[PDB]
């Protein structure tokens, strides 16, 4: 449940998503789910080569299982919040 | 060959016993002490049967399972099977909410043997999680539990005072101060010794006010056994800390305080032998 | 008269078992124990890689092989 | 998170193997299992199926064109 | 409608399954479960799409399916 | 279950596994989880002869006749 | 039975192989039902311990459970 | 327990090995039971084998979430 909570506070914030198959997509985080699926609005190309076969498409759904990385800015995340929350979480 | 055959003969003769008697334990314990370093290979399967008998229904067999741990510990440290030491210790910890007082006493006894020998840092539960589980056991009445616990609590006062926070040691100083109503002696004697261990830990003045409030009480054992503890708190933490608090308490107009403050001063002058001059 | 797989594995306890992963690698040893998820305990395992096959290692003592990767169990090696 | 806004619309699908599809999305189940109509190969522009069911284990991305 | 409901009512129709290994299975659907495991009769399996073994009945685990091509008849059926 | 394994007891079955293994054996036993007990088991990788094998149902991909 | 093992070897020296072939040799402080492993004084080797030492971690090593092929004593 | 001894080094420097010869070094911000991670001030090293030769690439990020399913190892660098 923790990372869902994390991703919710990132709504309306630009993020870069790297999928396992070497695809990179920049976009505004419009929506998040429990498995960390993402809906990105106003799609754009970060890398020339890695970026897939789109164009007119400006709104995408990304399957959470397929992501390797979600690149953020240090100002998009309160570290101490994250830390204390991880400390709270139970893993059994 | 006989060293192997002897131990197989004992384990057997240990594990079919019916009546409770000391002879098997002293015997199986006078063998181990003699050959101790040679015992190493035989020490794996023996400890397996202790862990097997601590699961057994008849409560006698759980006594003898734990009674034979208290014997093997000084053998084991020589052996170095510390992981087992931490394996026995946890298994003795999870059993420490047993019903039968005869059995619960002897588990604490084995806990006390593991604790003294082992590195303080190492113990598994560890210590800071153990001690708050004992404080409700001091109120267990009976005796085998009271005695074997008071020796375990006082052990931690010596070896690791810094773990439980001082408000926890004060929860014990009240539970002991109620506990020396007991009819037994060795109880009353060990209860007084562990005020020294607590007074060294936390501080004398927090503890004395607990004791001097108890001299008002009528019943004689309580006033004498507080008067001893004030003597013990004096020796351990120094008489200069105790003495003006006792000389003030002497002013109270009740008579029982005024003897209990004179009796406390008797004890504290024989415990600090030579000092006394100051 | 139904034959249950887990009963078959139960019978091969204390015997030699071959355990074949979904990859080439295999473990041959004495079947000590197993659970409902088909995790397996082996005693003195020979770990193999299969095609010339190179024997990866000779275990001593007890191995817990994750049933997550196990495709086949062969009783008595 | 939901593919609700895409129903009955044309969509681009990028598979995990980097393959590309174009189709009308008619149904979706929980795993991103798709029910698709008039499917084509994006690169190939080659007609694949009038009706097809596509497993979510295959999907990496679905885009609303 | 949901993929699964769609399958459950395509019972008795012809369909073509592509597996994760590339094998193609053409057959008539006889049963579906909640995990999309199939059973088909009148089966023809191919090693790859290029194409041929005829089988009476086949079971396919759902986790192994890339896609299932349905008959164009599907929507009305 | 959707496949009735009872009708296959004492017949020769073909079982494709995850990671590209093939196994043809005689079906002796089964469970609700699709664990099988094969006899005269031949694992095709071209040919390998195991005997009485237990196949894990979790990795099973396909199952036909032989 | 597998659980009895997990508590039987805690504090012992183990080899933990992953899917990839990589093998970790250390002292096993901890274990979890998901097969997650904690080791201390761990080294990484490829396939066999006799092969070239690839890394020696002075610090504690957490190996992910989904990835472990075996945990075995020496 | 191994998942608790990971909280031990929250706000401490960590090394993470991932599937595909990837390495990440960062300060540990957040984690779950899935191994999912958040690292701040991180650098990712990628070992690629192209033209029969080995090169290592780099990638810096001030804050990164890492899907836990590719995670193989977690220690200190």
């Amino acid at each position: 449940m923790l990372f869902f909570s994390f991703f919710k506070t990132l709504v309306d914030q630009e993020v870069v998503v790297e999928l396992k198959n070497d695809i990179e997509i920049k976009g505004t985080l419009q929506s998040v789910d429990q498995f960390l699926n993402l809906k990105l609005d106003n799609i754009s190309c970060t890398d020339e080569k890695k970026y897939p076969h789109l164009g007119s498409v400006r709104n995408i759904f990304i399957r959470g299982s397929t992501v390797r990385y979600v690149y953020l800015n240090k100002n998009m995340v309160d570290t101490n919040l994250l830390q204390d929350a991880t400390r709270r979480e139970v893993m059994t | 060959r006989l060293e192997t055959r002897l131990i197989d003969a004992l384990l057997i003769a240990f594990q079919e016993q019916t009546n409770s008697d000391s002879i098997i334990f002293k015997g199986f314990g006078a063998v181990t002490v003699s050959l101790d370093i040679r015992m190493k290979p035989f020490l794996a399967p023996i400890v397996s049967t202790i862990l097997n008998h601590l699961k057994h229904k008849t409560p006698l067999v759980r006594q003898h399972a734990a009674d034979l741990c208290a014997i093997l510990i000084p053998v084991i440290k020589n052996c170095h099977e510390f992981e087992m030491l931490n394996k026995l210790n946890i298994i003795l910890y999870e059993s420490l909410g047993e019903v039968y007082p005869e059995v619960l006493g002897s588990i604490i006894n084995a806990m006390y043997c593991i604790t003294s020998v082992m590195d303080l840092d190492k113990l598994q539960p560890p210590i800071n999680q153990i001690l708050p589980t004992l404080t409700p056991i001091l109120r267990n009445k009976h005796r085998k539990v009271e005695v074997n616990t008071i020796k375990f609590v006082g052990l931690i006062g010596k070896l690791a005072p810094t773990y439980a926070p001082p408000k926890e040691w004060m929860r014990i100083c009240f539970e002991l101060l109620e506990l020396l109503k007991s009819t037994n002696k060795e109880i009353r004697r060990s209860a007084n010794a562990t005020f020294g261990f607590i007074a060294e830990a936390i501080g004398p003045h927090d503890v004395l006010v607990a004791l001097l409030n108890n001299l008002k009480v009528q019943e004689r054992q309580l006033r004498v056994c507080t008067a001893v503890a004030i003597g013990i708190v004096a020796k351990v933490c120094g008489p200069y800390n105790v003495l003006p608090v006792i000389m003030n308490e002497y002013t109270t107009p009740e008579t029982n305080v005024q003897n209990g403050v004179l009796k406390a001063m008797s004890f504290m002058f024989e415990y600090i032998g030579n000092m006394s001059k100051d | 008269p139904e034959i249950l797989p887990l009963e078959v594995i139960d019978k091969t306890i204390n015997q030699k078992v071959l355990i074949v992963l979904q990859s080439n690698r295999e473990f041959e040893g004495t079947l000590v124990g197993f659970d409902d998820f088909v995790n397996v305990i082996l005693e003195d395992a020979v770990e193999w890689l299969i095609d010339r096959n190179e024997k990866v290692m000779q275990h001593h003592g007890r191995m817990l092989l994750s049933g997550n990767n196990i495709a086949i169990l062969v009783p008595g090696g | 998170a939901t593919l609700k806004d895409y129903l009955n619309k044309r969509v681009v699908i990028i598979k995990v193997d980097g393959e590309c599809l174009i189709a009308s999305l008619n149904g979706f189940d929980k795993n991103t299992n798709l029910f698709i109509t008039n499917v084509f190969n994006r690169i190939s522009k080659e007609f694949i199926c009038k009706a097809q069911l596509l497993r979510g284990s295959e999907i990496a991305l679905v885009g609303l064109i | 409608m949901l993929p699964l409901y769609l399958l459950t009512n395509a019972k008795g129709q012809q369909m073509q399954i592509e597996l994760k290994n590339g094998e193609i299975i053409q057959g008539i659907l006889t049963n579906v479960d909640n995990w999309m495991n199939l059973t088909l009769s009148n089966v023809t399996e191919y090693s790859e799409e290029s194409a041929a073994v005829k089988l009476n009945e086949i079971y396919i685990r759902g986790t192994f399916i890339k896609f299932i091509k349905l008959q164009d008849n599907i929507i009305d059926k | 279950a959707i496949l009735d394994l009872a009708k296959y007891k004492d017949s020769k079955i073909r079982v494709k596994l995850m990671g590209g293994k093939l196994v043809i054996g005689v079906l002796k036993g089964y469970d609700q989880l699709m664990n099988l007990v094969l006899d005269d088991t031949v694992e095709y990788m071209n040919a390998r002869k195991l005997g009485l094998t237990v196949i894990r149902g979790t990795i099973l991909v396909s199952l036909s006749s032989a | 039975v597998t659980t009895e093992f997990l508590s039987d070897i805690i504090g012992k020296t183990v080899n933990v192989k992953l899917a990839s072939g990589l093998l970790y040799s250390g002292r096993l402080e901890s274990i979890d039902g998901f097969m997650n492993v904690a080791l201390s004084s761990a080294t990484e080797h490829y396939e066999s311990n006799n092969n070239k030492l690839l890394n020696k971690f002075n610090s504690d090593v957490f190996l992910r459970g989904t990835q472990v092929m075996y945990i075995s004593e020496q | 327990t191994p998942l608790d001894l990971l909280k031990l080094n929250l706000d401490e420097r960590v090394y993470i090995k991932l599937r595909g010869a990837r390495t990440l070094v960062g300060t540990l911000q957040a984690f779950d039971s899935h191994c999912n991670i958040v690292l701040s001030d991180a650098v990712e090293t990628i070992y690629q084998l192209n033209n029969e030769e080995l090169s290592e690439s780099e990638r810096r990020c001030e804050m990164v979430f890492i899907r836990g399913d590719t995670v193989t190892l977690i220690s200190t660098p």
